[PDB]
């Protein structure tokens, strides 16, 4: 099963990252926002949270791009899985090596 | 007593035209289907809180309805604005 | 003219009705026609249909389901928890 | 062709205890802030959403002159994001304000001592008790009193009151050309169109947030802002191993302009 | 025509965003350049100037990389028909569910 | 192994008029820019693209010394970016300017 573990395995890792980024300053004087809250005025606060809005969107950009790439991916995936659900569930395939060797 | 103001009191929120176009704002207006206090002068004019500003539908046939007063306490240990629309003019 | 509001109070003279409501800060939507003046709007806050209005910036709104919002639950009050020396 | 009143807002007999500072509206008028800048007068000159030398190209729906004393190390407190008791309690500059602060020495004035000068969010006023007062006397450096405006602008979309002393061309249709209306710098294809603006409204706008289209500030008429004509420059060779001939293709513009 | 149709409603929206995203002030004190320009000197206006570009590059890198993968899509969708095209148009396909139901 | 002429520049009997400031040419020479840094002599020594501690390290094709005579008020016009009517007319420095200013 491979291939769908790795299909489960990149998604839980990129979530895992995605949220593992929220442990990282990207500059700011801490990467949790309610300290920065806490410790600072607007006027101050605003510069260091304008980096964690940077840094976590860039991240989310990130996360969503890797996302739509793999999205095609898993749709061409998909696009396949109903070509061959057609062709070789609701057919028979002359497609030689296409259904399985042999 | 009380009556709904339906779709009512919708303004130009800016002094910028704008044309065949669904665009989208912000301010203080008059809710969609709000309570509308109806008063009337039968045989009385109290003072209204203002809150975060007002709508004043006012049907006429009398052309008595002549002004308004606002402000914080309207006596005197305040300024407090006063309009009058006498006969042609606005004045205030 | 600067003065801060809380009061107000019509003129009438001694000789009649008039229809009091008060404003919210509301989001809309606003339809200007082609000669740029207002014809029609949404109050977005007015119901989960009028949220749509205006997630989708559009007065339609066709057969579907749409986010328009994320529900939190609202903290109830407020804990404090210093050490008591 | 009103000249504006800062004549009298830098020379006002009293400036304000900074507990209740005085706030003159300017409007309907020009205004010279060079000479202002210029000024040998002024002992600072600070400015925020607008450089000192640009404010003549540019103007404004209303500016108002907060006029007030305060001893000369407050200076300090008259900014964006800047602290204090007098700046918490009956001062406040926004933390994006627009504008201009102007200061100087007034111990030559206000000293006498001068017990008057009482002091205690974003231009608010407030009228135990949080008071207290300098006392200036003309033997008081920075423990002096100082004068002080702050110049606060205003950008709304109504027909500008308050402008530099900029001259106005005649106005130029149907041809490219560089363009200021009351401030609002472009460039584009200035012609009168058939846009009803309603009678309040100054500008027109399109998804972008792009000016398409203005009123003329001294003949009402209404002005589309098409653009200048532009595409891209699409070089057509053959090989330079056959020819050095090229031909160019000017993308959607119409040969009327090239 | 839902298809076609959202494709082009997509690349409208897509323009429309990414036009919008001009008006965007990202952090600097206006989203007009001209007023920008117009408002400051350069030892202030190219702070201005320089969160105005990041932000619109920022949108642009966006809008290409939404149009890239999208492109990717269309060219998906252009490779299937051109092969509907060679294998329907120009021949008949043996190939169940391909070329319609039946 | 020529010592630079800095006793020529800073123990100059007298320095220019500002709105015609005297410009030195320095070349072929050693320089420690340390027995400038340690002097006490200097109320101030801020640097806009270099630090007076790494001076030492690195070398330059030529180096300017720009020497004249100040109203002890003017001293913030002396830097990039600054305002002031000595800064328009006769003493803007470059908005990029890498150097020293004592
Ligand atoms: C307008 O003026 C009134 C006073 O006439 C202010 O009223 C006070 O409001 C605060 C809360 O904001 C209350 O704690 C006080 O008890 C009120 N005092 C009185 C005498 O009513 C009011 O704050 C002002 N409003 C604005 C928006 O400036
Ligand atoms: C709202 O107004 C309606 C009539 O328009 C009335 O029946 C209802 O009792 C009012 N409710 C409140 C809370 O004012
Ligand atoms: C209205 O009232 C003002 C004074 O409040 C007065 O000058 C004016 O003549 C009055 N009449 C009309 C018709 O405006
Ligand atoms: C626009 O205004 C004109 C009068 O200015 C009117 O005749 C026309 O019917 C209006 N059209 C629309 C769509 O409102
Ligand atoms: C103050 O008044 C004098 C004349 O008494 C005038 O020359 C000067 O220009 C005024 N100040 C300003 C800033 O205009
Ligand atoms: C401006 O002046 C011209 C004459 O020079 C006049 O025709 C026009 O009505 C004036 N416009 C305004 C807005 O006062
Ligand atoms: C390029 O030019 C050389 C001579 O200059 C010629 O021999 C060759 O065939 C040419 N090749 C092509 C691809 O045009
Ligand atoms: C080019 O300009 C002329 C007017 O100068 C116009 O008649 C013609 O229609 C234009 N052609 C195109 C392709 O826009
Ligand atoms: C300047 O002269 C003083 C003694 O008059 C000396 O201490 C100092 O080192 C000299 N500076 C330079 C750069 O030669």
């Amino acid at each position: 099963l491979g291939k769908l573990q790795d299909v489960v395995n990149q998604n839980a890792q990129a979530l895992n990252t995605l949220v593992k980024q929220l442990s990282s300053n990207f500059g700011a004087i801490s990467s949790v926002l309610n300290d920065i809250l806490s410790r600072l005025d607007p006027p101050e606060a605003e510069v260091q949270i304008d980096r964690l809005i940077t840094g976590r969107l860039q991240s989310l950009q990130t996360y969503v791009t890797q996302q739509l790439i793999r999205a095609a991916e898993i749709r061409a995936s998909a696009n396949l899985a109903a070509t061959k659900m057609s062709e070789c569930v609701l057919g028979q395939s002359k497609r030689v090596d296409f259904c399985g060797k042999g | 007593a009380y009556t709904n103001s339906f779709t009512r009191g919708v303004y130009y929120p800016d002094k910028v035209f704008r044309s065949s176009v669904l665009h989208s704002t912000q301010d203080l207006f008059l809710p969609f289907f709000s309570n509308v206090t109806w008063f009337h002068a039968i045989h009385d004019n109290p003072v209204l809180p203002f809150n975060d500003g007002v709508y004043f539908a006012s049907t006429e046939k009398s052309n008595i309805i002549r002004g308004w007063i606002f402000g914080t306490t309207l006596d005197s240990k305040t300024q407090s604005l006063l309009i009058v629309n006498n006969a042609t003019n606005v004045v205030i | 003219i600067g003065i801060n509001i809380t009061r107000f109070q019509t003129l009438l003279a001694l000789h009649a009705a008039y229809y009091v409501g008060y404003l919210q800060p509301r989001t809309f939507l606003l339809k200007y026609n082609e000669n740029g003046t207002i014809t029609d709007a949404v109050d977005c806050a007015l119901d989960p249909l009028s949220e749509t209005k205006c997630t989708l910036k559009s007065f339609t709104v066709e057969k579907g389901i749409y986010q328009t919002s994320n529900f939190r639950v609202q903290p109830t009050e407020s804990i404090v928890r210093f050490p008591n020396i | 062709t009103n000249l504006c009143p800062f004549g009298e807002v830098f020379n006002a007999t009293r400036f304000a205890s900074v507990y209740a500072w005085n706030r003159k509206r300017i409007s309907n008028c020009v205004a010279d802030y060079s000479v202002l800048y210029n000024s040998a007068s002024f002992s600072t000159f600070k400015c925020y959403g607008v450089s000192p030398t640009k404010l003549n190209d540019l103007c404004f729906t209303n500016v108002y002159a907060d006029s007030f004393v305060i001893r000369g190390d407050e200076v300090r407190q008259i900014a964006p994001g800047q602290t204090g008791k007098i700046a918490d309690y009956n001062y406040k500059l926004p933390d994006d304000f627009t504008g201009c602060v102007i200061a100087w020495n007034s111990n030559n004035l206000d000293s006498k001592g001068n017990y008057n000068y009482l002091y205690r969010k974003p231009f608010e006023r407030d009228i135990y008790f949080p008071l207290q007062s300098y006392g200036f006397q003309p033997t008081n450096v920075g423990y002096q009193p100082y004068r002080v405006v702050v110049l606060s602008f205003e950008l709304l979309h109504a027909p500008a009151t308050v402008c530099g002393p900029k001259k106005s061309t005649n106005l130029v249709k149907n041809k490219c050309v560089n363009f200021n209306f009351n401030g609002l710098t472009g460039t584009g294809v200035l012609t009168e169109s058939n846009k009803k603006f309603l009678p309040f409204q100054q500008f027109g706008r399109d998804i972008a947030d792009t000016t398409d289209a203005v009123r003329d500030p001294q003949t009402l008429e209404i002005l589309d802002i098409t653009p200048c004509s532009f595409g891209g420059v699409s070089v057509i060779t053959p090989g330079t191993n056959t020819s050095n001939q090229v031909a160019v293709l000017y993308q959607d513009v119409n040969c009327t302009e090239v």
